[PDB]
RNA sequence: GCGUCGGUCUAAGUAUUAUAUUUAAGAUUAUUCUUGUAUAUAGAUUUUUAUUUUAAU
């Protein structure tokens, strides 16, 4: 009875909402990929950005 | 930064 | 819905039957949304071949 | 029980053992509710002498939430009405939301307690304070044992930067002794580069020091 | 057993404190003999101790 | 009438309302904590303070002497807090009758009751 | 399909009517799974 | 001297409370109608950097 | 709604590729056609490109905080309660300001802290001060004294 | 007492919005306030 | 003493009309504290059978 | 299943057991305490490692009050070995209603507060003002005006401890707390009640021989 | 006993009717999401569409392969209704028990690989 | 209300003259026109005196400093042992009587 | 059971809607009058009838 690609479902649960019900899963909040990490202040630049741009 | 601020 | 919004017309021409590749992915039990047809395929080039599901071999078994 | 209308207290009984039905009661310890018992049974006596109160816990003291201080649902057993019969029911403590300001964690916290945890909070300096003298099985919360946790590092966290301001004192006594003269402002910046307290930090942090001078005037 | 571990900078780990397992109480467990904690985070583990 | 939260059902009665033993006593109410908060409360914590820094200037030096102690110290001996009084915090207002009405026996009985 | 028996009390006062409360005998050797908790 | 009228603070935030309580959303008092932007506007996204 | 391709390459020359010189992926660049989600992917391709701080110390205050006589503890953190389990049946608790609520708090780490009033500052800055004191003692020697006294309090006897 | 002229009433708004017996009248809280 | 309560019979006997659902059995007579077992008695975890459908 | 059972809480002392848990911070429900350790031990090697004088400050007997408890009764000599249900009693008793009226407890402020309404001082700096429990608590306290007037408080700001009592009994019922105003009245306001304050209407000529 | 949940009484108790929520117990039903399974997905439902993979598959306690054979008290009502029951697959032949006597799935030959589609096993 | 005797040994807080105030007999509110609330708190609060002045406030003159306040620490008789038996005879004279 | 109608509901669902009912569709019509429940109400009871409920001897 769900419907994945549905356009609601938060689109990070498509598969942890065809439960939960039909009056919660559109409210399920969005977290992450659960492997996607923090956007990290690491130094990695665009490979062209370059530095005037960069500073 | 701390001693820095004392200053 | 997608000739009327990127032709600005209705079709108006027989429609493909046999699902695109590539269409309901993520649906597992289509059987309803679709006609009894089988899950369309993989967003592939492949030579179509039926997703053996439960349903598919019992015929084959009638 | 006496008749006399003044009373002046007095070390003993003045007029022999109390006399009376109800003083018969309270010379052996028990309240004076007995007085209404139509059966007083060895074990009446001591049900209603509270030995040990009939009194429980409305979830498990292992897996309770809201600060319980020390009470229970104790049960008050009423008389009715013009026919009196006799029922009980469980009576409840008063679960305030205690919405407190522990300035450990410079923040609000809630955590539902109580009205004898909202007294005995103010009695022990502080909601921190009421969290930190109360010991697991006492302080028998869950959520209590989540704030305790905030609190020890929340308080581990003032300890240290407190020792902040006895390493930065060092070094900031340590270093005036080398910001002793003002003779060469290419020196003020080895100084700085000699503790890597850079200048560009320096220079208008103690510029809006002195604009300070002027905006605490 | 890392609370209250003097970090040395040189190594940057935990300094070897020889006060620590005196103010430490060891909660015991299934799969650990019985785990050492320093004495201000005991009564959190107040119901393992009694099971 | 929002005062004292009346709806009016019946004409007649919203006319005879402003004199109503109910709103002339919302009147009477509303208005003296309005007295108490436009003079009271203003005048009667300043003379709450006349009196106190009169003591603590024209009582408490010679005070300070007699504990043997320095006059700021005797200021948390005399004063160990500073109970200020409000409308709802008033300890009482008059000290409780001392000489109290005679007991009696029980329906004006004589000389004494057999009964309670 | 279950039934609690107690019915369930009000979310704030999560236990009324303890089985205590209408002088019930419950020994381990008299009904079997009688000896309740709270005690 | 730090001046202070009463009727201030109120501990939390101005949102997250009535005039004194912090008040309660728990999805119920929450429409549908929000959320229904879902159909053409996408939802937020984590885009993990390169 | 960027969604016409027309509309998205309209923008996304002119912003993410030429107001910041950024470059998105393919599949990024689907989902990458709203104001908010523009703003997002900037915002992360920007902040992983400040040079992670470095924790560059010199040498001349170095020697200053390995003498100096207190040091800190730093191990709390840890002791600090964990919430892990998964992502949505945890953040859907939080699905409003659940947050200060229940014994939980907000762990920012503070690296200052407000002096007044705060019991556990004043709490040891007189144990402090009452370290210093006894400090003066070694200092002077009256210590070595008053516990030489102890011995021989505990000799005769 | 001279000052046992308490208005019968005060300002709060009645706790109970449905109807019933007891309400909009003083409370002896109030009744100190007054006093 | 515990004192025999007379259950049966007197008041104890219409105490049921005023107002007293529970009209307790007597657990003081039976009081040799030994278990019974419930009339839908269990078998023994012996598997019984020796069919060729014996199940482990 | 255990392993590594835990010792006994307070185990420590040679030849006595631990006292009871409960009292040491653990179950209660027990009065006599016991540990392996020491009746393992045979009775020369309890009594090697102790000498005569040792053992007469550990046989000590603290009787009615409990050495570890401070201030509540031994729980292996109470009727039973749970705490003291009288001393812990929850404020409300099982019938009485809960009249227990508003009270107003003492803060030290901390910054010279100035109210701009009633255009006065909510309170000095370092000195303790009795103010209300929602008021200390929900706008005293959250900013750094004010804190608690405990005795520790007192300890820590550099001020002479003062006992103010805090709760030290709550009142539950209004006439019961407009005398428990009165003793606080006495304790606190002392100058109130001074015979220098008792007259302030007469420290120089009664009124009617004066000037006019 | 059904207030076993966290205590909040006048806020608004989450999860409340979820999936994850307190206050419904450990060993209850209403426990689909759990559908983690230690044993491989295909020994539960078939490689396939014949129910292939289909079975209890005891292992050998070196080989790290993971097997359905449990015996904890909460997995025995399945693994009998596989030896008694058998599985009628969705296909028309009838699986893992399909006859008279049943299986003993402490004296299968131990798994020794999870099944491919090129060939049988891996 | 009190019934039964009981002396404790009271500690002022502003010289520690541990001074002790007993409790008299004083009899219970009459039974014979009952009167529920001056009952069942009249018990309840013995209780609370009974279990060495729990839940009130003592207000007592000291005999050191002449004056009546509250600021009494009740002492059970063990705790007074222990500070009785250890002051020297001179400060005896001091505090205790 | 459809319709009509009565009542309820604009901080969980669209007030030509969905709850909560009484009737029964279609076609004609749907009369006279009120002592109580309900509503509204004003410390409450006691009073008190726009619509609704029940009533009309
Ligand atoms: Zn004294």
């Amino acid at each position: 009875r769900f419907n994945p690609e549905g356009a609601g479902l938060t689109r990070g649960t498509s598969a942890y909402a065809w439960k939960w019900w039909h009056t919660q899963y559109p409210w399920l909040p969005n977290v992450a990929p659960a492997d996607y990490v923090p956007p990290s202040p690491r130094g990695i630049r665009p490979a062209a950005w370059d530095d005037e741009f960069a500073d | 930064v701390r001693a820095t601020e004392k200053l | 819905h997608k000739y009327l919004a990127k032709h600005g017309m209705d079709y108006q021409g027989r429609v493909p039957a046999s699902p695109a590749p590539g269409m309901y992915q993520g649906f597992s039990d289509v059987h309803k949304i679709l006609a009894n047809h089988p899950k369309p395929q993989r967003e592939s080039r492949h030579l179509p071949v039926m997703p053996m599901t439960p349903r598919v071999v019992f015929e084959h078994a009638q | 029980f006496s008749t006399f209308a003044l009373n002046p207290e007095t070390s003993r009984a003045p007029h022999g053992p109390p006399r009376g039905l109800i003083n018969r009661y309270i010379s052996m310890g028990l309240p004076p509710w007995a007085a209404w018992c139509n059966r007083v049974n060895r074990h009446a006596l001591y049900r209603m002498s509270d030995v040990s109160p009939r009194s429980f816990l409305p979830k498990a003291p292992h897996e309770m939430d809201v600060i319980w201080m020390n009470e229970r649902v104790r049960e008050r057993v009423r008389t009715s009405r013009q026919v009196q019969h006799v029922y009980r029911q469980l009576k409840y403590p008063f679960v305030k939301t205690g919405i407190h300001y522990s300035d450990t964690l410079d923040h609000w916290v809630q955590v539902p307690m109580v009205e004898a945890a909202m007294f005995e909070i103010e009695k022990d300096g502080g909601f921190d304070n009421f969290i930190l003298k109360r010991s697991g099985p006492e302080l028998r919360s869950t959520y209590g044992e989540r704030i305790r946790r905030h609190l020890l590092v929340r308080q581990k966290e003032t300890q240290k930067n407190f020792v902040l301001d006895q390493q930065a004192k060092a070094l900031a006594e340590v270093t005036q002794a080398e910001l002793m003269k003002a003779t060469s402002e290419e020196e003020l910046d080895a100084v700085l580069a000699k503790y890597g307290m850079d200048a560009e930090e320096f220079k208008r942090l103690m510029a809006k020091r002195v604009m300070e001078q002027r905006k605490s005037v | 057993v890392h609370a209250n571990r003097y970090v040395d900078h040189d190594t940057y780990e935990e300094k070897y404190d020889p006060h620590w397992e005196h103010n430490a109480h060891l909660v015991p467990d299934q799969q650990f003999y019985n785990i050492p904690v320093p004495k201000e985070y005991k009564d959190a583990y107040w119901w393992r101790d009694l099971q | 009438c929002a005062l004292c939260h009346i709806r009016f059902r019946y004409k007649q009665d919203y006319e005879a309302h402003k004199e109503s033993e109910l709103h002339v006593n919302r009147l009477r109410w509303v208005e003296t904590m309005n007295w108490w908060r436009e003079t009271g409360e203003p005048a009667y914590l300043k003379a709450s303070n006349e009196q106190w820094e009169w003591f603590e200037q024209h009582v408490l030096p010679t005070k300070a002497q007699e504990m043997g102690c320095t006059l700021d110290e005797a200021r948390r001996v005399y004063r160990q807090a500073i109970m200020t009084e409000t409308p709802t915090w008033h300890r009482p207002l008059q000290c409780p009758t001392v000489k109290q009405e005679v007991q009696e026996p029980r329906d004006q009985r004589w000389p004494a009751s057999p009964k309670w | 399909a279950a039934t609690p028996g107690v019915g369930i009390a009000p979310e704030t006062t999560p236990v009324k009517y303890v089985p205590e409360m209408l002088n019930i005998q419950n020994a381990k050797w008299w009904n079997g799974r009688g000896k309740p908790v709270y005690r | 001297v730090i001046s202070y009228k009463a009727g201030d603070y109120h501990l939390v935030p101005k949102k997250f409370t009535v005039g004194k309580r912090i008040a309660v959303r728990s999805y119920l008092d929450r429409n549908r109608t929000e959320l229904s932007d879902r159909t053409f506007m996408p939802q937020k996204n984590w885009f993990r950097p390169y | 709604v960027f969604e016409e391709e027309t509309l998205r390459e309209r923008v996304l020359d002119r912003v993410v590729e030429g107001v910041f010189r950024l470059v998105p992926t393919s599949t990024d660049r689907l989902e990458l056609k709203s104001v908010a989600n523009i703003i997002d992917f900037v915002l992360t391709h920007v902040t992983v490109a400040r040079k992670p701080l470095q924790h560059e110390i010199p040498e001349a205050a170095r020697t200053v905080m390995r003498s100096h006589p207190l040091q800190p503890q730093l191990g709390f953190v840890h002791a600090l309660p964990t919430d892990n389990r998964d992502a949505v049946v945890q953040e859907w608790e939080r699905m409003h300001h659940l947050d200060w609520q229940f014994g939980k708090a907000v762990y920012e780490p503070r690296s200052a802290e407000n002096e007044r009033g705060n019991l556990t500052w004043l709490r040891e800055v007189r144990h402090h001060e009452a370290r210093e004191a006894f400090q003066a003692d070694v200092d002077s020697g009256e210590a070595r004294r008053r516990h030489m006294a102890k011995i021989k309090a505990a000799a005769q006897v | 007492e001279q000052v046992q002229d308490v208005p019968t009433s005060t300002d709060r708004k009645p706790t109970g919005m449905h109807r019933g017996p007891g309400k909009r009248q003083t409370a002896p809280k109030e009744a100190a306030q007054y006093q | 003493r515990f004192y025999r309560p007379l259950v049966n019979q007197g008041i104890n006997l219409w105490r049921s009309r005023m107002g007293r659902l529970h009209k307790g059995w007597t657990t003081w007579e039976y009081n040799r504290d030994v278990i019974p077992d419930p009339r839908p008695f269990p078998e023994p975890a012996v598997n019984n059978y020796f069919g060729r459908s014996r199940i482990w | 299943v255990a392993p590594w059972v835990p010792p006994p809480r307070h185990d420590v002392k040679v030849t006595m057991p631990p006292p009871p848990g409960g009292e040491v911070g653990g179950s209660y429900g027990v009065s006599t305490g016991y540990s392996d350790r020491l009746a393992r031990t045979p009775y020369w090697k309890r009594m090697a490692l102790s000498t005569y004088a040792l053992r007469m400050k550990e046989n000590e007997t603290r009787y009615p009050m409990s050495p570890h408890r401070e201030g509540e009764y031994d729980l292996r000599y109470t009727v039973t070995a749970y705490p003291d249900h009288i001393k812990h009693r929850p404020l409300l008793e099982i019938g009485e209603a809960h009249q227990i009226p508003t009270i107003e407890i003492p803060v030290i402020f901390l910054v010279n507060l100035w109210d701009e309404e009633r255009l006065t001082w909510f309170g000095r700096q370092y000195e303790t003002v009795y103010v209300n429990r929602n008021v200390a608590r929900e706008e005293l306290l959250p900013q750094r005006y004010a804190i608690y007037a405990t005795e520790e408080a007192y300890k820590l700001l550099g001020l002479p401890v003062v006992n103010h009592s805090i709760h030290e009994e709550i009142p539950k019922t209004p006439h019961a707390y407009k005398k428990l105003l009165e003793k606080q009245s006495y304790t606190e306001e002392r100058w109130k009640y001074t015979i220098e304050y008792l007259f302030r209407k007469y420290e120089a000529d009664p009124p009617e021989l004066q000037d006019k | 006993v059904f207030h076993n949940a966290p205590s909040v009484y006048p806020f608004t108790k989450p999860f409340h009717d979820t999936p994850y929520d307190q206050d419904r117990g450990r060993f209850d039903k209403t426990k689909n999401i759990l559908r983690e399974n230690k044993w491989p997905a295909w020994m539960d439902h078939g490689a396939d569409g014949t129910g292939f993979g289909i079975g209890l598959n005891r292992t050998h306690p070196l080989s790290k392969l993971r097997g359905n054979l449990r015996r904890n008290p909460s997995e025995i009502p399945r693994v009998l209704n596989m030896m008694i029951q058998g599985v009628w697959h969705k296909s028309g032949n009838k699986l893992y028990f399909r006859g008279g006597k049943p299986p003993n799935p402490s004296t299968h030959p131990y798994l020794t690989g999870e099944p491919c589609p090129v060939y049988g096993w891996k | 209300s009190n019934r039964f005797f009981q002396k404790f040994y009271l500690r002022c807080g502003n010289c520690s003259a541990i001074q002790r105030s007993a409790q008299g007999y004083q009899p219970i509110a009459n039974p014979i026109l009952f009167k529920s609330d001056e009952h069942c708190r009249n018990y309840h609060d013995e209780q609370r005196r009974a279990a060495g002045y729990s839940g009130m406030v003592v207000t007592c003159r000291c005999h050191r400093c002449e004056r009546v306040h509250s600021n009494w620490k009740v002492l059970d008789a063990q705790q007074f042992l222990d500070a009785k038996l250890r002051m020297t005879p001179e400060e005896r004279a001091q505090r205790l009587w």
